[PDB]
């Protein structure tokens, strides 16, 4: 049939040279294909086919007529009813996940693909499709939706099985929970995914996502960037072969740990070749400038940073909470310095030795007050920070409080005896 | 002694996840790991048979 | 799963929005066979129109019964009857203990579904006596608790949440415990302690994964509204807005969302505004409270702490803007509020000062020790009256 | 006695919306 020739050959080319209104045509003709025909020969013409078909929607170009031609990749592999059809899946996956086909589109046919897989093929195929489904509900920030469909999941089998795809799964889950900031489950799910691991067994894309979320559970939230870094390293030269968007992420992650341990020179040198450059866009000098911000001991270096860059350093969700620790640790160093003597500091005063703007510092002692992370009253009536001195002993108050809580206690347990009398 | 190990062991896990309460998650992959480790100590005719 | 029934009811109490959740209500008797229960559900709402049925009125907002309503209440029973009388008879022929007390629960609906309350609680209490295992026993609690729940009788709650309890470690019905957690925090809001529901809703949604209950996604929108009301906001900080349960869900949480993004900007104007839009969608959406008055009260000292606490002075029209209620009412709720000492402020109108003493102060420590301690000394003298002679 | 704050409710939610405007 068509594996890399007539039909599906003609599609690719049509896509690149013309224009879409060319590829509709030639499509029909290989989702009618698909259905229950297929090449039954595991002579390479059969792993050329998916293939071919996986480089002419993650091509990509995206438009709805590519995403009707994603939901027959199903069928297509319902046909081939062979012990092959897995290794076909696990190789697929990364292409859809660099260029989408479709994201509203491509959610669906998974959540689909899943009773099929259980059933018909080999928990193999099945581990491959779920960390599929669960990157592309991650990204979509439905990080329930991610949850739920991998716990389900892990639920029905781990009795006597692990495999290196079944730990794929687990990785992209640890993931959407270092996102939501809970360190617990993603502990837990880390130590299974490490172990069958430690021996290679598996592609440079698994081996890539492994040494990601290690490292970030490591990085930010057990707090040994030693240990986070290390990781890191080994997951861009892992990622930067198969992959593009998670290749840029892994990079900015590398800075990101040397940020948080506040040395510069390290920072500085991951920047630079190794094979940087590429992916290096335009958050390398976010994460650089966050960097320097921190270094200086300026809070207004890094307020400008966040706004201008945002938008790709909210799109991964995982970046966009790391920032944000990262932001609420600087602003709370930086304030110590200024307020130290106590008393009636001016707001003004502060807000230039700071290296903040007058707008900005009002609020962030706002905020500060009702935290307690300065332990001080703002006065907005006249327009000064006070801070809170030492006042005499509370100590007095608290010791005739706790005496007499307890009496009270008694006092009930003391009448009820005392019924008796009368 | 591996049944009394596979109950215990899934209740270690539990704290790990922040539960006071084993799952299904924990309780499958705790029988896992007392056996796999079970059967490597004690066969030795598995190099490359069965 | 009945939860749905609970937000149903809880809407009318406020009089507002009421009339499309009146007819929702009225739905599920039909199903049951519950005719006459809903009259005694419908004390509940209490506060507004929910008296009109096939049996009595046909005039408000709030929906008349069907025809058809009746005739399967009559069905029910006597099937329910019937259920009763077959499942005796089984239980002569095998195990005496699983099938004798699946047959007195058929007796306790048979008599709940007519309206016969008390003799619905002796048979409960009949079905629970019963020797089977303390994880059957759970299960047949479960039921009675979600219709004691919806009634809003306090009595029947207490009985079935506290037993319920008891048995987790007990029995090792750590499986059952998920059910319970969310039945633990229903109790919680159910009587006039929103303090103890902020506190336990969080803990709910981590342990809970799965086990015949209510959606993991309800429980974290409605863990926002206690945790907001009952906690200030360095609790509500780490708990709800680091923590994971909210963020997960993303979708369905504006109201509360709002509420939290509003105060971590620390602009009043904003966060007011959207403390009456989380009071109409979120708080009123619950029947809970056996009085309401507590539930208000609540909401407004909380709001009205944040702003006070973050500055020592505020000039007036700032303060006043910032609640967006009246002179008449800022001055009417501040009377009560400030002997609580969990505002501890005073208003300086004419030179338009909002000063505070503040609640952490000395000030502050003392008027709870010398509150406590003249009270002690009245009672020394009760205890003491009584030994004597 | 009770509460004053039961009735304030419909009418707090509502003075809200209009105040912020009216005054500053």
């Amino acid at each position: 049939m068509a594996a890399a020739a007539v039909v599906e050959f003609q599609r690719a080319q049509s896509l690149l040279s013309t224009d879409r209104e060319a590829s509709i045509d030639i499509l029909h003709s290989i989702v009618k294909r698909d259905i229950q025909e297929n090449d039954e020969e595991a002579v390479q013409v059969k792993e050329q086919s998916i293939l071919e078909l996986g480089s002419l929607l993650a091509k990509t170009g995206q438009a709805a007529e590519l995403g009707g031609l994603l939901k027959y990749v199903r069928p297509f592999l319902n046909s081939i009813s062979k012990a092959k059809a897995a290794r076909l899946v696990r190789s697929l996956l990364d292409l859809f996940l660099d260029m989408e086909a479709a994201t509203g589109q491509e959610v669906e046919l998974c959540l689909e693909c899943i009773e099929w897989a259980k059933s018909e093929k080999r928990t193999f195929l099945r581990q491959a499709l779920e960390a599929r489904l669960v990157s592309l509900y991650f990204d979509t920030k439905r990080y329930q939706e991610a949850l739920h469909l991998g716990s389900q999941l892990l639920r029905e089998l781990k009795k006597m099985d692990d495999k290196a795809l079944l730990v794929e799964v687990q990785l992209l889950e640890s993931k959407t929970y270092h996102a939501l900031s809970n360190l617990p489950k993603a502990r837990a799910a880390l130590t299974s995914a490490r172990t069958t691991a430690n021996a290679i067994y598996c592609p440079p894309k698994l081996q890539a996502t492994l040494d990601m979320q290690s490292g970030i559970i490591h990085a930010a939230e057990e707090k040994d960037w030693k240990t986070a870094y290390s990781y890191f390293y080994e997951a861009f030269e892992g990622y930067d072969s198969i992959d593009s968007p998670k290749a840029i992420t892994s990079l900015k992650y590398m800075l990101l740990c040397k940020i948080m341990l506040n040395t510069p020179e390290d920072v500085q040198a991951l920047v630079s070749g190794k094979l940087a450059l590429r992916y290096a866009g335009r958050q390398t000098e976010a994460l650089k400038c966050v960097a320097q911000a921190s270094k200086n001991r300026s809070l207004a270096d890094f307020e400008k940073a966040l706004t201008d860059y945002r938008a790709e350093l909210r799109d991964d969700p995982i970046i966009s909470t790391h920032l944000a620790k990262l932001y609420d640790n600087l602003l709370e160093q930086n304030l110590i310095r200024v307020i130290e003597p106590f008393s009636r500091v001016q707001i003004e005063h502060i807000s230039s030795l700071i290296k903040l703007s007058k707008a900005d510092v009002e609020r962030k002692l706002s905020q500060m007050i009702l935290d307690k992370k300065f332990h001080g009253i703002l006065d907005q009536g006249e327009g000064v920070l006070i801070i809170f001195d030492e006042p005499p002993v509370d100590k007095t108050y608290e010791a005739a409080l706790e005496t007499i809580q307890n009496m009270s206690k008694v006092v009930d347990s003391l009448y009820n005896k005392a019924k008796k009398l009368t | 002694a591996e049944v009394k190990g596979v109950c215990t062991e899934a209740g270690m896990y539990a704290l790990r996840e922040r539960r006071v309460h084993v799952t299904q998650e924990d309780f499958e992959m705790a029988v896992a790991k007392v056996m796999q480790k079970d059967s490597e100590k004690n066969m030795s005719i598995k190099k490359l048979w069965k | 799963m009945p939860l749905e029934n609970l937000e149903e009811e809880g809407l009318p109490k406020n009089p507002d929005l009421r009339i499309a959740q009146l007819r929702f209500l009225l739905s599920l008797p039909e199903h049951r066979g519950d005719t006459a229960v809903r009259e005694e559900l419908m004390a509940a709402v209490r506060e507004n129109n929910m008296a009109p049925y096939y049996e009595a009125l046909c005039k408000s907002l709030d929906w008349q019964m069907d025809m058809d309503l009746l005739s399967k209440m009559k069905k029910a029973n006597e099937e329910e009857l019937k259920r009763l009388d077959e499942e005796l008879e089984d239980a002569e022929k095998n195990l005496g203990e699983s099938e004798i007390r699946d047959a007195m629960m058929a007796k306790a609906e048979y008599l709940c579904q007519i309206g016969d309350k008390e003799g619905a609680l002796t048979a409960f209490r009949k079905t629970y006596d019963k020797t089977v295992a303390l994880g059957h026993r759970l299960d047949i609690v479960f039921y009675l608790l979600r219709i004691g729940l919806f009634y809003m009788d306090n009595d029947l709650i207490t009985r079935n949440t506290e037993k319920a309890k008891s048995l987790i470690e007990e029995g090792g019905d750590w499986d059952r415990r998920n059910r319970l957690k969310v039945y633990q925090g229903l109790y919680c809001v159910a009587i006039r302690d929103f303090k103890q529901a902020a506190e336990l809703f969080l803990d709910t949604v981590s342990t809970f994964t799965s086990y015949e209950l209510m959606d993991y996604k309800t429980f974290v929108t409605y863990t926002v509204y206690v945790s907001m009301i009952a906690l200030e906001r360095p609790d509500l900080r780490e708990k709800v807005i680091k923590g994971a349960e909210i963020l997960e869900v993303l979708h369905s949480l504006p109201a509360v969302r709002q509420y939290l993004f509003s105060l971590y900007e620390c602009r009043y104007s904003v966060f007011f505004q959207s403390l009456a839009v989380v009071e109409q969608e979120m708080k009123k959406d619950w029947l809970f409270a056996p009085h309401y008055r507590y539930y208000v009260r609540e909401m407004r000292i909380h709001a009205y702490s944040q702003l006070l606490e973050s500055y020592r002075s505020l000039t007036l029209g700032y303060m006043a803007e910032a609640f967006g209620v009246g002179v008449e009412f800022i001055d009417q709720e501040l009377s009560r509020f400030i002997a609580a000492g969990r505002l501890h402020c005073k208003i300086d109108k004419v030179n338009e000062i909002v000063e505070t003493n503040r609640p952490d102060s000395k000030n502050w420590q003392y008027q709870e020790t010398i509150k406590k301690g003249d009270l002690l000394l009245n009672r020394v003298q009760k205890l003491s009256r009584v030994i004597n002679m | 006695n009770v509460e004053d704050d039961f009735s304030n409710q419909l009418r707090a939610e509502l003075e809200k919306h209009g105040y912020k405007m009216e005054t500053s």
